[PDB]
RNA sequence: GGACCUGGCGGUGCUUCAUAUCCCUCUAGAGGAGCCUGUUCUGUAAUCGAUAAACCCCGAUCAACCUCACCACCUCUUGCUCAGCCUAUAUACCGCCAUCUUAACCCUGAUGAAGGCUACAAAGUACGUUAGGUCAAGGUGUAGCCCAUGAGGUGGCAAGAAAUGGGCUACAUUUUCUACCCCAGAAAAUUUAGC
């Protein structure tokens, strides 16, 4: 990370980290906090 | 009860602070919610009479579980043990299990 | 086996049957509480299986009694604030300076949280003992983070990594501003 | 307990230190959580235990907060909050207080503690340099 | 179904459960009451479940319970009611009682009761044709003299229709340093926002941000606007105007001044003037906002 | 063969109305101009080709001597690593879209088939399918090539016509420039959508 940065210088629900389908699976039982559909 | 009631009619299982705004990890809380699902039902295979409640408390985790009474005591008091034990070490955090037996599954109604 | 609420006194000491927090428990809660959204010609279902009461954050731990027994035992680690600073004047008089910082309680294993290292220092320079050309200086040299209306000057750092890092990066910049405010340049001469 | 009863209890160990005690102006407690009933309920906890520790108390309300998000299938999130400022309290006071109301901070809800300790001048800055 | 010795022990456990919320609560159980019972419950089980019925309850079972079971002969087989045997007797003694009472009277805001509490009240099945002849039976009895029990057993069967949307809730009079009266409100218009203080004498004077309405209104629409409260009700060049207003843009603020003023106005004026402001639309907040 | 009962009419026409989708009604475009372009035809030994992979140096933009594909000549090999391959197969399966097929009782008729309503009341009450598409925001297998479907050198490959579809620009007097953020001065038919 450092190494590629220093030459640099010089020069889908991926916010809960699931897939698109089991997001709404999950928030359809009520699985994750506070995710109510309206 | 259709999704729909989430907030009207049925509730949250899962239960943190990590979804409310400015909260961070949310996406590892649900990571441990699935694999702790996951390991309770292949822990108590046919026992769980309905979801689980997890709950989180600090860096405490209940699983608030709902079992039968159709394994001897000795086989939950040994299965409590153990993943109470192994998820501890799983997540380095204090882990508990609150089982509670009923005689049979609770219908509520015929779909 | 019979629940043991059946064995419970109408004058039994709660606080005792749940010390702390802890899930609802039908067979050792002595209430005929029901939860549920009714089916037609039908009631609210029983506290016995319902995963919905399992499901509240329940406060049966913290009851009124329960709170003033707890409370009453925790007075022997308070101290006493001084009786001298009556009210916020003799508060902004004898403590100038304000430090605000925060602290943030979330859920997870990590206690971690990248927001606790701000610190605000407001100060008043009223308070400071400048004269006119010290205070034009220090005004126009700290630009907006001085407010007219208050008078107070907002120094907030976050620069480091911890709290106390931040707090005396606040302190030194305060020094140096004071004493640089109260220097005239051969530059200074000719406003 | 009808007869077997506790001769005596092993009170906890308070030491009073020489070192000064911190000093509080205010003290804002900001509860968010998903459920407005939990954030009554523990309104009326730290409430109580304010007034009996003999903390000075005021409570409000900040605005609620709403995230909506759709995938058309839409998600909505609910943020409600619950202000406590607490006035006047020293460093040990306000220690303990903290320690009991984060204790029994319910399922679901996250705090976040604003303190604003009073301190004087450095003694640096009383006189200019020489 | 319930029978009577369940809902014997269910009243059995909810006394039991009643002295034990009590006592949890440290209030007197003798003086504890339903109210107390649901403030209890919604305390130790809080629930934010929108559905008030989907939250904790623990009421008299009486009130949960369906149950109901009338006998209707003794041991003998003799039924109680004489009109027993036409098998709506409690619907037939009503219809007898009123034609009696309509026999009476020939010598000498609310709603009629719905048939299905009807059907409640006289705890028998009734079709649609005897509801329509009772209520006209009900309506011939109204047209009569109707003397006291009469017009009380006709309240009987009349519920209130409480939807009275003359509900404007007129801001108290305050009163200033100077000893002047006021009233404050408030509006909102789109993103715009304003809070209008509003003087019981004055000569028209509307300050907008401590500037004058002509010069912060140049377009003659928004100054129409601050006029269509005052002029509505003929009191131009009576008042001042004090009004703070920020966000949005000249109509929706010059909307929200618009409501703020006619809101606080409502103090100044008649209950009948209200109404007529409510009628003209100038009570309303506007709800039309831009859609995502 | 006489009389009667239930019908069905996969029914057929008219009459009256409910008569919403869709027209008509309203608004703004599109027909002009200049470019780049998709398709089709014809051409060459060759490919007209593709830039999470070239060039740029206001904005953009063409080949670039690029590069992978292609044509014609060749070369490397036990080699990279028991190597290597942007090969095939959903005509292998799931995943996802789309096609099509598809109760009791009581009365009446002389106890016949059978029938039972009037409110100012007269018997009525209780899944498969497909040589389907999609392997670009998804997976599990199955086979191919392995002195070549792998790796390289040399040169060559430049394309034209209409008929149609789309995209990018400016298109003004209710305009434009300055000061201001609204009382100033100067200039000059078809057809697609929506409510
Ligand atoms: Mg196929
Ligand atoms: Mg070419």
């Amino acid at each position: 990370a450092d190494e590629r940065l220093r030459i640099n210088s010089l020069r889908v629900k991926r916010r809960w980290r699931l897939s698109r389908i089991v997001f709404r699976h999950l928030a359809d039982h009520g699985q994750l906090s506070g995710i109510q559909r309206a | 009860h259709a999704p729909h009631y989430i907030a009207h009619r049925k509730g949250w299982l899962s239960l943190h602070t990590g979804n409310l705004d400015g909260e961070d990890h949310a996406a590892e809380r649900t990571v441990e919610d699935v694999f702790l699902r996951k390991f309770m039902w292949g822990t108590f295979p046919g026992c769980l009479a309905d979801q689980l409640v997890l709950k989180r408390r600090g860096n405490q985790l209940e699983i608030c579980a709902v079992v039968l009474r159709q394994l001897s005591p000795h086989k939950y008091y040994f299965l409590v043990g153990y993943s109470e034990t192994l998820l501890s070490y799983f997540y380095k955090c204090p882990v508990r299990l609150h089982l509670q037996t009923v005689p049979s599954k609770v219908v509520y109604k015929y779909l | 086996l019979p629940p043991r609420t059946e064995k419970m006194a109408v004058d039994q000491d709660w606080p005792s049957v749940y010390p702390v927090a802890a899930p609802f428990k039908p067979s050792a809660v002595p209430l005929p509480v029901r939860m549920g959204y009714p089916v037609k010609k039908g009631v609210p279902m029983a506290k016995e299986g319902n995963l919905e009461l399992l499901k509240i954050p329940n406060f049966l731990h913290l009851t009124p009694v329960a709170i003033k027994k707890h409370c009453e035992a925790l007075k022997d680690f308070c101290t006493e604030w001084p009786a001298a600073l009556d009210s916020d004047e003799k508060c902004e008089k004898h403590f100038p300076i304000e430090i605000d910082s925060t602290d943030y309680v979330s859920s997870g294993p990590s206690v971690r949280n990248p927001r606790a290292r701000v610190v605000v220092l407001r100060v008043k320079l009223s308070s400071l003992n400048l004269d006119d050309h010290a205070k034009k200086k220090l005004i126009k040299l700290v630009g907006e983070r001085y407010c007219k209306t208050t008078d107070v000057l907002t120094i907030k750092t976050d620069r480091c990594p911890l709290r106390r890092q931040n707090y005396d990066y606040a302190v030194y910049l305060l020094t140096v501003l004071y004493h640089e405010s109260w220097n005239t340049e051969e530059w200074e001469k000719s406003k | 307990l009808h007869v077997d009863v506790p001769k005596d209890l092993t009170k906890p160990v308070v030491t009073i230190s020489d070192e000064p005690d911190i000093l509080y102006k205010r003290l804002s407690v900001l509860v968010k959580g998903h459920d407005k009933a939990v954030l009554d309920s523990y309104e009326y906890f730290a409430v109580l235990a304010a007034k009996e520790l003999g903390i000075s108390i005021k409570v409000h309300e900040p605005p609620r907060k709403i995230e909506r998000f759709t995938l058309r299938v839409q998600y909505e999130m609910r943020t409600l909050y619950r202000c406590l400022e607490l006035e006047h309290l020293t460093g040990s006071t306000a220690d303990v207080y903290l320690e009991y109301i984060q204790r029994n901070l319910p399922e679901g809800v996250a705090m976040e503690v604003t303190k604003t300790q009073l301190e004087q001048l450095p003694e640096h800055i009383k006189e200019p340099i020489w | 179904t319930y029978t009577e010795d369940f809902i014997k022990k269910q009243i059995e456990e909810f006394n039991i459960g009643k002295r034990h919320l009590a006592n949890m609560m440290g209030e007197d159980p003798e003086t504890f009451t339903q109210e107390d019972i649901d403030r209890a419950i919604a305390y130790l089980f809080p629930s934010g479940l929108f559905e008030k019925r989907a939250r904790p309850v623990m009421k008299h079972p009486e009130q949960i319970f369906p149950r109901q079971r009338a006998i209707q002969w003794g041991e003998d087989g003799r039924p109680f009611h004489y009109l027993f045997y036409t098998g709506k007797q409690s619907y037939y003694s009503l219809m007898h009682d009123v034609y009696g009472m309509l026999l009476n009277l020939e010598k000498h805001g609310s709603r009629w009761l719905i048939k299905e509490e009807l059907e409640e009240m006289l705890v028998e099945k009734l079709s649609d044709l005897d509801y329509m002849q009772f209520i006209r039976l009900l309506e011939k009895l109204l047209t009569s003299q109707c003397g006291a029990a009469e017009e009380e057993f006709v309240q009987r069967f009349r519920r209130s229709v409480t939807l009275e949307s003359k509900k404007q809730l007129i801001e108290p009079v305050q009163y200033d340093e100077q000893g002047m009266a006021f009233s404050k409100s408030e509006g909102k218009r789109k993103t715009a926002k304003a809070e209008a203080i509003v003087y019981k004498h004055g000569s028209g004077r509307i300050k907008v941000n401590g500037i004058d309405y002509q010069l912060y209104f140049p377009i003659t629409q928004d100054r129409e606007q601050l006029m269509f409260p005052f002029h509505f009700v003929d009191r131009l060049g009576k008042h001042d105007v004090t009004c703070t207003v920020s966000g949005g843009g000249r109509s929706a603020q010059a909307g929200a001044i618009r409501l703020a003023m006619a809101k606080a106005l409502c103090s100044f004026v008649t209950e009948d003037e209200v109404e007529w402001m409510r009628q003209a639309g100038l009570l309303t907040t506007d709800p039309r906002v831009r859609e995502r």
